[PDB]
RNA sequence: CAAAUGAGAACUUUGAAGACUGAAGUGGGGAAAGGUUCCACGUCAACAGCAGUUGGACGUGGGUUAGUCGAUCCUAAGAGAUGGGGAAGCUCCGUUUCAAAGGCCUGAUUUUAUGCAGGCCACCAUCGAAAGGGAAUCCGGUUAAGAUUCCGGAACCUGGAUAUGGAUUCUUCACGGUAACGUAACUGAAUGUGGAGACGUCGGCGCGAGCCCUGGGAGGAGUUAUCUUUUCUUCUUAACAGCUUAUCACCCCGGAAUUGGUUUAUCCGGAGAUGGGGUCUUAUGGCUGGAAGAGGCCAGCACCUUUGCUGGCUCCGGUGCGCUUGUGACGGCCCGUGAAAAUCCACAGGAAGGAAUAGUUUUCAUGCCAGGUCGUACUGAUAACCGCAGCAGGUCUCCAAGGUGAACAGCCUCUAGUUGAUAGAAUAAUGUAGAUAAGGGAAGUCGGCAAAAUAGAUCCGUAACUUCGGGAUAAGGAUUGGCUCUAAGGGUCGGGUACGAUCAACUUAGAACUGGUACGGACAAGGGGAAUCUGACUGUCUAAUUAAAACAUAGCAUUGCGAUGGUCAGAAAGUGAUGUUGACGCAAUG
RNA sequence: GGUGAACUAUGCCUGAAUAGGGUGAAGCCAGAGGAAACUCUGGUGGAGGCUCGUAGCGGUUCUGACGUGCAAAUCGAUCGU
């Protein structure tokens, strides 16, 4: 059950329009993802990887796409990207951001 | 363990109907809900189904008997009398 | 009732077919004093009692 | 509606290959799996169907025929019986004591079951409740409750 | 519907002169994660019952479908 | 959130009871459990040999 | 929670109108009418449930094979083993005792 | 509130709000009844006690698809011919009675189908249930309206002729299991017998199903000034077929007092317990087929031929005095013991028949054909029924979410459904309905009428009297919130001859702290006591002025009657009720 | 001379419906006492034309509303079960 899982979020659409950048998004993700519901617990159990246009996280502890979508919507609401950006999923653990 | 002084099974009727009527009912109600001996099998398993229907739960035999007892005193007397008049043929 | 006999269903049929206004062409016919269907029936108003 | 139990008895047909069932009134002591012998040569045992003339004085009989062949008229209710007072072989007869106390003389060919009807002592328990009288008469007939004429 | 476990009972049923319909269905079924196999079902259709054979071996399916007579209406989907 | 507080023990004082002791939890049910707890322990000890059949019987009647 | 309806035109909870709630392949909750549960056949001698005989409704005994309705003994489908065994012991022993009574009556033919 | 539609909008539609029914619904179906009110399109003279563009209105049309759902078949209380008997007679009794009341196999089997010796009887009409008994169907889709009926798949039952697959010509009508019994089959007439059909009610316990709760994950939606990996929602699997799966029951084997096993409930065992081994009923569950291709949830392409195509996911669990329903094994009750028949099978039996490609098995498997007739829309009620009506009345029933709480109480909410009832203006007196009140406290009044008053739960405490059962929640008093803690109470294993991590649920009890001493904070929810009259009690009646002390009642007592009888009915009768009866009964009274 | 038991009264036949509490009968278990007879205590159990109280079924009081009514008998509260 303890196998590592790889969740990917394709930020290509917001980044091409240059309104939403993964540099701040990944930093928010690592700062606000919590395991055991406490502080000091991001001890390489979950790590977020940013390439500039496709941002992924890997987790050896527990983590879900529900959590990922929940945190992402928190960020989009925080910086007022909602009503323009949607956190969508292509396949399993293959989420992305959409402008439409 | 002793829940009532005297009413016994008639404690279900509570306070109603009179003590004399409850006393009379108590006598026959204990008789009619008692277990009796089965002469056929020797065990204590003879229940009353309805008045006059006595059923052994082991040997599955049904005995015709009294309304509230497996055998009334009158039937046992007739049993002896019919037996006594029968033996005149023997001697 | 939904579960009706054939005889009742046939009575429903005749009553439904009779329940029409007078044909407009028979009005113009000569010496005719029929201006309307005086044997009209509405389910709410008059029951057919069968 | 009957206080007395009934006995289902299976006799064989003497003339055809068939089992003939009969509905006897159960006498006290009769049990399932028991043989009962019916006829003039039947032994004086509880459950047997002897003619009245074949039984001694003082025999306790029940479901006794009023006439030979009527299949039983007297002493049929629970706990009731007939006693044989005596015989009158000339003009073949037998005088008996009925449950009401009445004396009656009838033909010695009338049959009866030896013993007393089962279910006796029924009226020794108070009904205690209008509801018990209600249930008693709903399987009998519509005779209850009774409004007084006054 | 009826189930068959034996191949030669399937073969006896394809030749009954009453079974003229066959339906082949391929499913993605997982028994163990490390070995995701491809399940197929041969759905023989008779008069009073529909017959389905189950094999969990992808390779044996190819040899089994080869042996069907060409006159039988075969539905592959 | 309130179910969690009740689990921690809050909101169950005398001012929050509206049914009787038996209505909230039948005393039969509590006895049903107790006897089944005792009986499954006695049969367990009998099968494991900790107590023999003779001690088992007297304790079974005791429980 | 989803609520269901009778599928027939009888709206009353009679014996022949019992329903069970089932979930369907379409995902919805529906009523399903279940009929009277079958009663097992009973031995004619003692009334005990017959072993080795299927319990169906009376009409379904017409279409089922003989093996299900019977067992492989004398009186197999009508009286259970212990009753037929009792009949076997009884039949032999009475006829044996009959030969005993036959010779006890037969001695008077030698005496006279 | 706005828009749209309309000369015309308080009332019609659409959106936005605000509310209510709050799952013994204002929801989703039916029974009776109605009869077309269903649905669509136009449409507003009249009707909808204001209005009207709307309608259960008006006009014109469309619509109800069955071997499996019902009727039909069966019998129930009971109706009712014939035979016969009454009756002037319309008719009455009578329902098996004083009646000459009956099929299927190679009989025959070529003027032949009854020209003519082939058996069993002991049948006695028929009608009477759309909730009783019954042969057999499910899922998905589909319509303006029908669907368990149409369509697509997948089954079953009944009837109907042969036919192939496994068995006889060297034992004719099977083998196996010590046995319970098993299997793919494995002849069986008359006659007889048995079972199923086929049954009350209540209580607790167990087990399922569905619903409720909940963890992970995979999706979608909500909230995000701040804040639980958050709130809501989808994640489903029919009939039928196969395998497997049970409490109970039964069989084989050591033969039991130190009596043992055992339920919540105490029953069982030398008539053989405990223990060890052992079959079947899709009881019920699981797996597979049905069947993922269905259906459901997401993402993407179609861009005015009344139409789809693509990609995924649809997976794992956990929990319980939960709710409801079913089942099971039990236990309680009765002076009450809780239909019938049709129908189906089984058994007993031993009539008949069977050897050159045959004879039987058509209760094994597979195969072929048919399943008519009548009903099927809709309402089922503050507008489809009945009450003169679109009447606050009346009218049978199934399903039943969350929270609070003992609770299908009250209150609030989800799904679903409604938002209907003439309206607009500051609302005088008098009202109707709901309330508050200084001090007094029944002085009011016929009368405490009306109202008020500690009402839940926990603890304490509880008198006279009593038929010993009660009285009793007697009386009377204290506590109750929030928070932070503490204690007690359970389930699941590897035994070299006392040991632990796991995991799990709400009931109790206690402590500290805290606050305008508040706390069953709304809701919900006994006033009590001392006595008299009266009826014992529970129950019943004057529908529409009397609910009572009246009537019933159990108990008590009295009366008649042993059948050619008592009581009662009928014009009569070869006529009836009691009576399927028999004095522990029936009938008549108090 | 006819017609009505669709209301209602009563019998019968066949169906259906009725939360949650209180009290705590018999039967049963375990202890305690006793020389015996038997008594006591704690449990268990779940009886009753018992009881508080929904649905239901009724209809007590306000002599409330209304009394050319919603209604030729209803409405509300209070009540019986």
């Amino acid at each position: 059950q303890k196998i590592a899982k790889t969740f990917t979020v394709d930020v290509s659409s917001p980044t091409e329009n240059g309104v939403f950048d993964p540099a701040s998004y990944a930093k928010y993700l690592i700062d606000h993802i919590k395991v055991e519901g406490a502080v000091g617990n991001l001890g390489n159990a979950v790590t977020v990887t940013e390439d500039g246009t496709v941002v992924t996280v890997v987790s050896t502890a527990k983590f879900s796409g529900k959590y990922l979508k929940y945190l992402t919507k928190k960020y989009l609401k925080k910086n007022q990207l909602r009503d323009w950006i949607r956190f969508v999923s292509t396949k399993t653990n293959e989420y992305r951001l959409a402008f439409y | 363990a002793k829940r009532t002084k005297k009413v016994g099974i008639t404690g279900k009727y509570g306070v109603r109907y009179g003590s004399s009527l409850r006393r009379q009912v108590k006598k026959l109600e204990i008789q009619q809900h008692a277990r009796y001996d089965c002469s056929f099998c020797g065990k204590k398993t003879v229940k009353r189904g309805a008045a006059g229907i006595w059923t052994c739960s082991c040997c599955k035999k049904t005995v015709a008997g009294g309304a509230y007892t497996v055998s009334t005193a009158a039937a046992a007397t007739v049993r002896s009398t019919i037996r006594r008049l029968r033996e005149m043929v023997e001697a | 009732a939904a579960q009706k006999s054939f005889r009742i269903k046939q009575k429903m049929a005749k009553a439904k077919k009779q329940n029409r206004p007078l044909p407009q062409w028979i009005r113009l016919r000569t010496n005719n004093t029929i201006r309307y269907n005086a044997k009209r029936r509405n389910w709410r108003r008059t029951k057919m009692n069968i | 509606g009957r206080g007395a139990p009934l006995a289902k008895v299976v006799f064989r047909d003497p003339y055809k290959y068939r089992l003939r069932e009969e509905i006897f009134i159960a006498n006290e002591g009769v049990h399932t799996g028991q043989f009962i012998y019916a006829g003039k040569k039947a032994s004086l045992n509880v459950g047997n169907v002897l003619p009245l003339g074949s039984v001694p004085e003082g025999t306790i009989v029940s479901n006794v025929e009023e006439k030979p062949g009527d299949r039983g008229a007297l002493a049929r209710a629970s706990g009731n019986y007939v006693i044989i007072i005596g015989h009158n072989p000339d003009e073949n007869k037998t005088r008996v004591r009925l449950p009401s106390g009445a004396k009656k003389v009838i033909s010695s060919d009338a049959r009866g079951v030896i013993g007393v009807i089962a279910g006796g002592g029924r009226v020794d328990k108070p009904l205690l409740k209008a509801g018990r009288a209600f249930h008693k008469y709903r399987l009998k007939r519509n005779s209850w409750p009774k409004t007084r004429g006054v | 519907a009826r189930e068959i476990t034996d191949i030669k009972q399937f073969l006896e049923l394809t030749r009954r002169a009453d079974v003229k319909t066959a339906t082949v269905k391929i499913n993605k079924k997982l028994n163990k994660a490390g070995k995701p196999f491809r399940q197929t079902k041969f759905k023989v259709r008779g008069s009073s019952s529909l017959y389905t054979l189950v094999i969990n071996d992808a390779g044996k399916a190819k040899k089994l479908i080869q042996s069907l007579p060409p006159t039988l209406k075969v539905n592959r989907l | 959130a309130h179910a969690q507080s009740k689990r921690e023990g809050r909101h169950s004082g005398y001012g929050k009871r509206k049914g009787t002791r038996e209505a909230r939890l039948p005393s039969q049910v509590v006895w049903i459990r107790r006897l089944r707890v005792l009986r499954r322990l006695l049969a367990k000890y009998r099968d494991a040999g900790k107590i023999d059949k003779h001690l088992y019987h007297v304790l079974y009647k005791e429980s | 929670a989803q609520r269901v309806t009778f599928r027939r035109r009888n709206p009353y909870n009679t014996r022949s109108n019992k329903i069970k709630v089932v979930k369907t392949p379409g995902g919805i909750l529906r009523a399903q009418h279940v009929k009277k549960l079958a009663t097992r056949p009973k031995c004619g001698d003692c009334g005990s449930a017959l072993q080795g005989i299927s319990t169906l409704r009376p009409r379904q005994y017409a279409t089922v094979s003989k093996t299900h309705k019977t067992v492989s003994r004398a009186y197999g489908g009508s009286r259970c083993a212990n009753c037929v065994k009792e009949r076997i012991i009884r039949a032999f022993l009475i006829e044996e005792q009959k030969i005993v009574k036959k010779v006890v009556k037969e001695q008077t033919e030698a005496a006279k």
